[PDB]
C-alpha cells in the first residue's frame, strides 16, 4: 500500500506569486503522478497526468515535475481562481491519494472580536447547557481557545467550528462551543473562554459570571 | 492480473484468445 | 458537453444497502473504465472501486471488498456501485470518475469527475432542530442563534426575514456525540441599535418539515 | 506447416472493387488477430486493419476509412478484406500478417507474414508494347546492343535473346512507368564485336495480359 | 500518429562487419517495437519483438536494444544471408513502420562501361524518339547522368532505371532513357549523356550527331 505525503498542508499567497507544492511517496512510483484541483464543494479537476504533462485546457502556469519519489506542482503566477485545495495521487500500485494543500489568500494580521455567550434560560429548562464563545473576522487561522470554568482548564467537552475565507475582506471566524450539564453548569460560577492571537498582544479572555 | 493496466477500449490490446 | 451525473445517495442505517447510479453523456461510455471515488466529511480522497470497459475485470478496495460491487450498463450509458452492509465510516460523498484515454498498456489519471452524491449511514433518526438565542452583553455587539440537536443534514439559517446579510455568519455544523447536528449562527450590529431594531433569525430543517422564528433580544 | 496465402488481388481501373483472401493453416486461425498490411512499388510498409480473435472489433487506417472492410470466417479458416471505390495510391502488395502470441494483455508484432497479393488499380486500359532495336554502332572489342520495350500495362513482360540460348551478360532492366500510365523496360546484352556480322540476335518479347509475342531483330 | 525514422537508409558491408542499424520515433513507445528482415520479391520476416526479444529460429547475431524513442538493430557479424532491407515497427500507437535500411554488399570501385543509342528510325515513324544510355557493370551505384541535347542541359525528359546487385559480381547496371518527341528530336543536332561515377577520372561523354 502505497502512501502520498503533500507539504505544506497550508499555504498563505498572494496573486501573483509563485507556489510550490511537493508530494512525496512512500515508494517509487516513476512517473505514475497526478495533480488535481478542487474548491470548497465543487468536483475534483485534473490538472497535471503522468508527473509533467499539461491537461489540455488547463493553463499553462500549471507546471508538474518530478520522477520516482519527489514531485513538485508549480503555479508560475497566482490567480484569484487558483485558491483552492490542490491532491496528487499515484496510479502506480492501485490508486491513492495525498491528503492535500490548501492555497489560502494572504493578508495582513488582523486581531479576533470575542464574545461569549451564556447559556439561554430556555435550553437550561430541557436538561442541557452549552456556552458559545465566537471569534470575529481574523487572521490568520490559526487560534488557540481554551475554556475556563471555574479558574478549570476543561478539555474534551468543546468543539469549533470555522468559516470559509471571507469573500470580501479574506478573513475566517470560529466558535467554540462548550457543552456541559445543567448539574455541573448550576454550580459552578465563573465561565471564560482564552484567546491566543497572532494580531493580540497578550491573550484575550471573555467571561461572565453565572447569573449576572 | 494487474490492476493498474489501461481499462479502456485499446486498438493495441490483445487480439488473441488468451483465457 | 461531456458530464458525469452521480445519483442515488440519500440518508440510511447501519446494515441497510444502497445503490448509486452515474449517468454518462456527451462521450462514448462503453469505451472508457471507470471509478468510483469517495470523500468522508472533511477529509481527503479515497479510491473504492474500479471496472474495465467491458466488466469484464473488477477490483475493490481492501475497505469496502466482499461488500460493494461495481456495475455498468453501457446502452444506457450508466455505471452503477451496490453497497451492501453499510457502515458509518462510509458516509462519504462518492464520485464517478473516467480514466483518461491512452493507446498504451497501464491506465492513466482520472480526467473526468461527477458532480458527487452525499451518502450518510447513521443509526440516528430524523429530529429536528432546538433554536436558542445568543443574547448580546454590554460600539459593535454581536448576537446570535443556536441551532441544536438535529438530524440530518441541513439547515438554513436567516436573519430578519432574509433582510439582514452584512456581517452575518453561519457557522458549518459539527456532528454531537450523539449523532445529531449543531450549528450556530451570528451577526454583529451597532450596540446603539440594539434597542431600536428587533433581531430574528430564521431556522429551516426540511428533512423534518421544522420551521422556526427566535427573536433575539438582550436579556435583564 | 505454419503459412499465410493471399489470393483475389489482380489489376482494375479507379472506382472498381477487390475481396482478398487469406488462407490460413498450421495453426489455430480461430486464435489470433490478423492484420492486413500493404507495400506500394518500391516503398515502405503500411497498415490497413486489423480484426480480433473473434472479429469482435476492427480497426482500419484512414486512407481506406469507409471503403475498405475486413472480416474473417472462423469456420473456413479466411480473413478477408473487402476494398470497394478503388484509388491509384491503393496499388501496392497486400500482405495478411498474424498477431504474435504473448501471454499479457497487450498486442505484439506480426510473426507470420503470407508472400502477398498484388492489386494494381489504374485508368491505363490494356495495351501490348513496341519493340524497337538498340543498333550497337562502332568499344574496345566488346560491343552493346538490346531492345526497347515501350508503352505496355499491365506488368509484366518476359524477355529472352536468342529464344533462351543467350542468356550470359544480359540484363533486363526493371519497368518505369511513365507519365502516360504505361510501363516501359529496356533489355541489353554485351557481346564480342567480332560477332556482330556472323551471329544474328534476336530478343523476344512476351506479354501475356495482352498475347503479345514479338521477335525483334537488332542489327547495324 | 507514431512517425518512426531509420537511419541510415543505405549501408554497404563485407561479410563478417558489424552492422548497425538506428531508429527514431516521434514520442516515447516504451519498449514496443519490432524489427523485419525482408529480402525482393519475398515477405517480411520477424526478427525482433519487444525491442530487445529474439524471435526463436533468429540467429544469435541479430541483437536489439532500445527503449523510449530511441532503438537500435545490431548485427554482430554479418553473413551472406543477412544482405537485405531492414525495416522497424512500432505497435504502441496503432502500427507504423520506418522508411527503411538496404544493407549492400561492398565490393571494389568499377567504372561503367557507356553506350549510347540513338532513336530507331521505326520509332520515329510512330511519333516519338527515345534515346538510350546505358552504364554496365559498375560499383558502388551512386552516378550521376546528365542529358546535353546540342550542349543544354536537359531535365525532366529522362527516367532511370537499376538492376539489382549482381548476384555473381554484385556489380550495378543503369539505363537512361531520355524520350522526345519527333518534332523535337529533329530540331537538335548533338545528343549526348554525361556520366560522372567515382570510379571515372573524368566525367565521361557519349555522344552522337543525327543522322548516322
Amino acid at each position: 500500500d502505497i502512501q502520498m505525503t503533500q507539504s505544506p498542508s497550508t499555504l498563505s499567497a498572494s496573486v501573483g506569486d509563485r507556489v510550490t507544492i511537493t508530494c512525496r511517496a512512500s515508494q517509487s512510483i516513476s512517473s505514475w503522478l497526478a495533480w488535481y484541483q478542487q474548491k470548497p464543494g465543487k468536483a475534483p479537476k485534473l490538472l497535471i497526468y503522468k508527473a509533467s504533462n499539461l491537461e489540455s485546457g488547463v493553463p499553462l502556469r500549471f507546471s508538474g515535475s518530478g520522477s520516482g519519489t519527489e514531485f513538485t506542482l508549480t503555479i508560475s503566477s497566482l490567480q484569484p481562481d487558483d485558491f483552492a485545495t490542490y491532491y496528487c495521487q499515484q496510479y502506480n500500485n492501485y490508486w491513492t491519494f495525498g491528503q492535500g494543500t490548501k492555497v489560502e489568500i494572504k493578508r495582513t494580521v488582523a486581531a479576533p472580536s470575542v464574545f461569549i455567550f451564556p447559556p439561554s434560560d430556555e435550553q437550561l429548562k430541557s436538561g442541557t447547557a452549552s456556552v458559545v464563545c465566537l471569534l470575529n473576522n481574523f487572521y490568520p487561522r490559526e487560534a488557540k481557545v481554551q475554556w475556563k470554568v471555574d479558574n478549570a482548564l476543561q478539555s474534551g467537552n468543546s468543539q469549533e467550528s470555522v468559516t470559509e475565507q471571507d469573500s470580501k475582506d479574506s478573513t475566517y471566524s470560529l466558535s467554540s462551543t462548550l457543552t456541559l450539564s445543567k448539574a455541573d453548569y448550576e454550580k459552578h460560577k465563573v465561565y471564560a473562554c482564552e484567546v491566543t492571537h497572532q494580531g493580540l498582544s497578550s491573550p484575550v479572555t471573555k467571561s461572565f459570571n453565572r447569573g449576572e | 492480473a494487474n490492476p493498474n493496466a489501461n481499462p479502456n477500449a485499446n486498438p493495441n490490446a490483445n487480439p488473441n484468445a488468451n483465457p | 458537453q461531456v458530464q458525469l451525473v452521480e445519483s442515488g445517495g440519500g440518508v440510511v442505517q447501519p446494515g441497510r444497502s444502497l445503490r448509486l447510479s452515474c449517468a454518462a453523456s456527451g462521450f462514448t461510455f462503453s469505451n472508457y473504465g471507470m471509478h468510483w471515488v469517495r470523500q468522508a466529511p472533511g477529509k481527503g480522497l479515497e479510491w473504492v472501486a474500479v471496472i474495465w470497459y467491458d466488466g469484464s475485470k473488477k477490483y475493490y478496495a481492501d475497505s469496502v471488498k466482499g461488500r460493494f460491487t461495481i456495475s455498468r450498463d453501457n446502452s444506457k450509458n450508466t455505471l452503477y456501485l451496490q453497497m451492501n452492509s453499510l457502515r458509518a465510516e462510509d458516509t462519504a460523498v462518492y464520485y464517478c470518475a473516467r480514466v483518461r484515454d491512452s493507446s498504451d498498456y497501464y491506465g492513466d489519471a482520472f480526467d473526468i469527475w461527477g458532480q458527487g452524491t452525499m451518502v450518510t449511514v447513521s443509526s440516528a433518526s430524523t429530529k429536528g432542530p432546538s433554536v436558542f438565542p445568543l443574547a448580546p452583553s454590554s460600539g459593535t455587539a454581536a448576537l446570535g442563534c443556536l441551532v441544536k440537536d438535529y438530524f440530518p443534514e441541513p439547515v438554513t439559517v436567516s436573519w430578519n426575514s432574509g433582510a439582514l446579510t452584512s456581517g452575518v455568519h453561519t457557522f458549518p455544523a459539527v456532528l454531537q456525540s450523539s449523532g445529531l447536528y449543531s450549528l450556530s449562527s451570528v451577526v454583529t450590529v451597532p450596540s446603539s441599535s440594539l434597542g431600536t431594531q428587533t433581531y430574528i433569525c430564521n431556522v429551516n430543517h426540511k428533512p423534518s418539515n421544522t420551521k422556526v422564528d427566535k427573536r433575539v433580544e438582550p436579556k435583564s
